[PDB]
């Protein structure tokens, strides 16, 4: 499913 | 929402979290086996209406310290102080029917001691007593019909969840009459396989509870007396032993009559 | 299915 | 004959024993804080009259525990060497439950040769009192050193909860017969002729000690002279508790007979 | 020079 | 007393303590080496004086702690023992154009430090965080070769500000003699010389102790705070073992010694 | 031989 | 010459040989503790008569094995054969442990017996080796004491009973017996003349020291000829310092020489 | 001291 | 200064240095033969003349390494070794597969400061083998020639900074000219193999103009050996030169005109 | 003593 840097990128605070 | 999704295995991925579920969560347990502290970590989108809970209880001095953690930010579960003296006892191998004088501290400040107890009227028993937080504490939470016994006191006060097993016929009635039965529409819960009981102690309100069972989306059901409580918090509705859960409770005498559902 | 936290409350011994 | 030797670092060495070293030891001491365990293992040759010993407590469901063992083979402490439940005893002193407000609160010995220990220390003038399982040459039994200033004392019974009771204090212990000389010191100074005189003996300590000892710098000569039970003479660990680091302890049996005097 | 046991016997925490 | 002794290779035994050696230690650093944590474990019977004491700065927005716990009964040595300040110092970050990184102290009691040495004929600055005696507080030290200085205050990031600089301190009033080596090599007579005084180092010092090889008897004269006499961590700034640091009021006092 | 946390204080980097 | 030199705690240094030290070992233990393989390794130089040498016997179908193995190199230090016998172990004592075998795990290796008696604790002990020497009856007997070493190579010969002194039938020779310091052990009237048994037909002197602080130790006894020749059969005597010397005349012994 | 081979051979169990 | 002081166990200590010890070293080799790479590192104050240094060589595709790393700075070689190890070079001399049947065999280096090492030791006939090495490496005063040679002994080593510049014939003592500079030559004790009647004159080779007399120690007691022969003047200069004599306790000497080792 | 570097740079086979 989700990408999992995609993630972060967008999301990690 | 995007939380952290990982099984126990620490298998863990980014999830796009489902409509209704606007939290993520970490739950912890921490336990002693042999003489090893083991871990399992597990964490997800979960649902509305979640919070911060908390559990534990002596095992050997070493105790099985419990935690869910909850919040609502993109990715937020990214992973002797002692407070509140209560009574522990009910882990795998100190009975509550042997050991009710016994204590642990509570570690956090926010919970409170727990008695926790499952009957079944004349499947093996549980009783568990030791520390906790849960939503609606402090107070006694419970249900019975005429097979099961349920209940769920927290207190904040030290050592008072002390005293012998708290038994569904040493509770007063109330006055409050519900409906009891248990099985399927067809059998056990059937109309003329239920019948009026006389709820006791704290447990003035009616209940219908719906779900499933193994092995296959089997619908059960259960009628009885309640505290509204049982209808409240997920976690009370878990004492029953069923998946996708839909519990109801009713104020008036017979007011879960089968043909009154909705 | 059954959640983690429940089965300590209801199930753990 | 041949042993090996460990420092606390896992750090070894395959030892030649002296002459009067034809047994091999090994000594773990488990202790716990914050979280974690922690283990203390040392190894070497030792004196051929050691036996096993141990001790253990409560430190919070964790237990604290000493072990010392012992085997004549050639180098039979190579390596690293769960029942429960035995003999039943009051275990408190522990950092946090002290013995005083510690009440009563059991521990099963985890092994079958372990008996109630009871081991005190008062300064007449930090107090210790201490009570779990163990072992220990001369159990069951009750062994003790008293003078002005010093009071220890180590008992061992093998009945359920035998440790059970009030602290033990010297003034509880009824007077026997005997009268013997108190001081501690240099031979010049404290133990001399100045600070040296008769004391009334208490308990079971009804013989006359003086101990010998160094301390640094300058490996400085140190005494002390009091009350004791015989087995304050015939145990290396009953002469443990004195604080000094060579140890010679003589006893005599009438009174005033550890008077400055001989050797 | 002292013993670890010893020590521990007259002294542990 | 007993305590437990521990070398940092965690060799351990119980020991009784010397004479005069009323409190056990144990002393623990944490530092950050490539992207691996290292830690340091000491233990020992101290002298009656020691006190708890502490100490951090910045090594990468990893720190490097520095913590020393004392108590004064048997084996209590066993186990293993707020403000924003100014950080910079360590090997490869600077006080001289570090002097505006910062730093959140771990301790509550945890005051900023600011220590100098300087030399002139290496250059050590340090800022961070620390505990130590009789702080809040300035100390130091000058003679014609050594600069030795430490600030410990408990407001907000008030180790900040340039390098402390022995040139604009400005002088005392008080004056002593100034000379560092053996006497008869650097701490002779009119080897030893007259020097004006700065700042708070309003008192006269000599300080006797030992540089290896193994005994060889080394001195040093000069201007300081009263407090360079009163705290063994203010005397280590001199490398030297066998320390006895005398300081005198008037101004005068450093050649004709015992 | 000098002290473990005094050499820190003067000389660590 | 150069060797490594390591203890056996893993602390190395290159080592530059002593004057009578042309040769670099490595002796190796490997064994079974608790369920548990257990290592120790040392490295140095060594004396220039020093050679292979090989050592196993079982302990519970776990074995112990240890090698010396040597070389003349600057930091040159840096399948079953033979069938044998192997008891003696921590109790698989060789009384109720005769008949176990052991199948040797180097070519080289021979069935080995060796037997201490004190005439207290008695050592035997049956496994493979490669020793100097080898095949041959090795031993040396005196009032107190019998020290024995066998070693062979055809299967299983290392079977049978307990060697013991007394099987051993009279040599016509006969030697000087003491132990101890030539003062208490090996005076005068407190030395003796007795009858030799089986090959020991050889006098036999040994001086040395002991643990820890010096003190002048000596043995005499009956003796092989190897007795004098092997440092591995002078190890009978557990003595730091060490010198064994052996004559062929009856009576040769005697405290004077 | 005592070496390590020899020790094996007559010590050794 | 102070500097970590580990033994080859990871066993360590905080050191103070001694007076002319102004540095903390690393050394590390990394060695391999039955299949697994072992690693063995030592730290400790040392002295302050010393530098970085290094040496490679095949041994299988695996690589034999050691390094060497200086610093001066409070206990900067606290903190292991992920840390260690461009111009390629022959490799050959190890164990098996050595530089007869090995020159052009090449490994190319790790670091741009390694230059090409070829290092022999050569005796002049109990028999003892040669050595020779080819590989990586950097050490103080390279590049360059350093050698020594008396009657018995010969002792060689070249760095050099050009690619695969260590290829060629195995370097033999007979084919490097006569230079014209004669040395006493002798091995031993001053008044047994060094005494006024071993010691002779030699005609040197090379570059290796200068005279050499080298004293040390032996084992068992202090006993006291000396080494004279021609040698190149670095031998003086560099204490990792001198390591070549088989003695602890080493004090080298050179001078310069023809026959200055009288036998005092 | 002897130096590890030293010794292995004239000894390593
Ligand atoms: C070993 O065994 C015991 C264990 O301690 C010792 O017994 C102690 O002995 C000392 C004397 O050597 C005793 O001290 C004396 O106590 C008197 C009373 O103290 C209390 O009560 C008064 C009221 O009377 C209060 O004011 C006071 O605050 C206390 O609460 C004191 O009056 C004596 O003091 C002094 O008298 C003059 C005054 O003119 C003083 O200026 C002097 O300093 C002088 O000392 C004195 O302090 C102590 O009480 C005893 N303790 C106990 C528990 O009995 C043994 O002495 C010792 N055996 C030896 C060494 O032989
Ligand atoms: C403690 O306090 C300070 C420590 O810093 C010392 O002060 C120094 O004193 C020394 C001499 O005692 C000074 O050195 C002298 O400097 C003179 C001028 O320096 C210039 O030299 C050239 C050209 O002008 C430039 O390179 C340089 O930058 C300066 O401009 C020189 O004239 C002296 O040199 C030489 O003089 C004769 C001439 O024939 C020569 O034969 C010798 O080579 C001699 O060296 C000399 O170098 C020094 O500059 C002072 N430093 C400072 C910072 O002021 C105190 O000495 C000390 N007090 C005591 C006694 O303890
Ligand atoms: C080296 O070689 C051997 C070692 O094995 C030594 O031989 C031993 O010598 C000793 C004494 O020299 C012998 O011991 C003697 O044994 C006698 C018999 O004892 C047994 O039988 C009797 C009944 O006859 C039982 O009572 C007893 O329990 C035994 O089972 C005893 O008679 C002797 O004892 C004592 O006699 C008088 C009685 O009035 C007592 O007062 C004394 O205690 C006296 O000791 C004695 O014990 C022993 O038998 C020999 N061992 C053997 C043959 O196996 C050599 O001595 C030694 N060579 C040297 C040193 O030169
Ligand atoms: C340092 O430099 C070199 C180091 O190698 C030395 O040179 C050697 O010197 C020795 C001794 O002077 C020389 O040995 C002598 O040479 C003759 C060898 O010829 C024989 O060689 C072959 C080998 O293939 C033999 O099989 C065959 O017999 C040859 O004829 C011998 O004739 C001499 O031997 C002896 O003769 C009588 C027999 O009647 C013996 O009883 C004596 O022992 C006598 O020695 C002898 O072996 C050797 O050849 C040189 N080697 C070279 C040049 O390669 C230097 O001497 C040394 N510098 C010093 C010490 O100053
Ligand atoms: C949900 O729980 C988290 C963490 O819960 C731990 O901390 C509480 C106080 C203690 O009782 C333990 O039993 C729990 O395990 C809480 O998050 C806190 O949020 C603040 C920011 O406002 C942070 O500064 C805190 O550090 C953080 N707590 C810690 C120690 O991680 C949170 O309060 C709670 N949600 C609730 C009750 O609303
Ligand atoms: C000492 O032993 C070595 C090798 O080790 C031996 O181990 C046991 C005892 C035996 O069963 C064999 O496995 C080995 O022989 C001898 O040989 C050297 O070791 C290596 C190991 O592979 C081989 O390459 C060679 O055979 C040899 N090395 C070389 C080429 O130089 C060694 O010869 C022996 N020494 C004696 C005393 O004979
Ligand atoms: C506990 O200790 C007692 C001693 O106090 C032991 O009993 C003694 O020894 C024999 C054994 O049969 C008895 O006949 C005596 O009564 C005891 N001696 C005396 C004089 O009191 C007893 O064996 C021990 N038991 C345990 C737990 O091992
Ligand atoms: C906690 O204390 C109050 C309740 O305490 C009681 O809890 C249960 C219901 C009873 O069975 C008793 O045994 C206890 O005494 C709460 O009302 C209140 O919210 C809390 N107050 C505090 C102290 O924080
Ligand atoms: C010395 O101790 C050895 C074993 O030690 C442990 O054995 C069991 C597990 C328990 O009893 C523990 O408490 C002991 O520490 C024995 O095998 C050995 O025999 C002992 N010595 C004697 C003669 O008792
Ligand atoms: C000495 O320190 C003890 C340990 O606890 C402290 O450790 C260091 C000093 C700091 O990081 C503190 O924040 C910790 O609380 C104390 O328990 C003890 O009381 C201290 N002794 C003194 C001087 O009061
Ligand atoms: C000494 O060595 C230090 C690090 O050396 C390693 O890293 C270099 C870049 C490589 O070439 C490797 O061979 C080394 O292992 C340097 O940081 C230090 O500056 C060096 N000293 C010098 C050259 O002055
Ligand atoms: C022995 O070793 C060191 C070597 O110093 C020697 O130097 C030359 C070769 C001789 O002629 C003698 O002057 C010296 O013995 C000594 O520095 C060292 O102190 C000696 N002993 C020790 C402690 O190893
Ligand atoms: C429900 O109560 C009991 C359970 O023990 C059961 O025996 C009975 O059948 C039920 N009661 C009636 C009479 O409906
Ligand atoms: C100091 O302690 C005792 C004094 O009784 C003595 O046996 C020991 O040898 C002394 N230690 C040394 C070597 O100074
Ligand atoms: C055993 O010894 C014999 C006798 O010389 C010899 O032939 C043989 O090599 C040895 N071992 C064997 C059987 O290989
Ligand atoms: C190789 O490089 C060195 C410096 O490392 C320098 O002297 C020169 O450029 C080269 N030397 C030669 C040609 O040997
Ligand atoms: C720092 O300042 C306070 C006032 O805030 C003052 O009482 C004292 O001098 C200092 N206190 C400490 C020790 O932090
Ligand atoms: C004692 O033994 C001998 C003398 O017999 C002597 O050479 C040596 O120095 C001493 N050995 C030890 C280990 O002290």
């Amino acid at each position: 499913k989700s990408d999992a840097f995609x993630x972060y990128l967008w999301s990690s605070k | 929402l995007r939380c952290m999704q990982c099984k126990t295995n620490g298998d863990c991925r980014v999830e796009e979290c489902a409509l209704g579920q606007d939290l993520c969560r970490t739950t912890i347990v921490r336990l002693w086996e042999e003489g090893e502290e083991l871990e399992l970590v597990e964490k997800s989108c979960t649902h509305s209406e979640k919070t911060n809970r908390t559990l534990s209880y002596r095992t050997g001095l070493k105790i099985t310290s419990l935690t869910e953690v909850v919040c609502g930010l993109d990715l937020c579960n990214q992973g002797r102080s002692r407070y509140l003296e209560c009574i522990s006892c009910g882990s795998s191998d100190m009975s509550c029917e042997r050991g009710r004088h016994q204590s642990l501290q509570c570690r956090s400040p926010e919970e409170q001691c727990l008695d926790v107890v499952t009957h079944w009227i004349q499947k093996d028993d549980r009783h568990l007593r030791g520390c906790g937080y849960l939503p609606g504490c402090p107070g006694s939470n419970g249900f019975h019909n005429n097979d099961t016994f349920h209940f769920l006191k927290c207190c904040n006060t030290t050592k008072c969840n002390e005293g012998p097993i708290l038994e569904l016929e040493n509770l007063p009635q109330n006055g409050r009459q519900c409906y009891s039965c248990k099985g399927q529409s067809t059998h056990g819960c059937s109309s003329e396989e239920t019948f009026l009981i006389d709820c006791r102690g704290p447990m003035n309100q009616c209940l219908v509870a719906t779900g499933t069972h193994e092995p296959k989306n089997q619908s059960y059901m259960v009628r009885g007396c309640a505290t509204a409580s049982m209808c409240q918090h997920a976690h009370l509705g878990d004492a029953f032993s069923m998946n996708h859960i839909d519990v109801s409770c009713c104020t008036k005498s017979g007011c879960n009559h089968p043909d009154l559902d909705v």
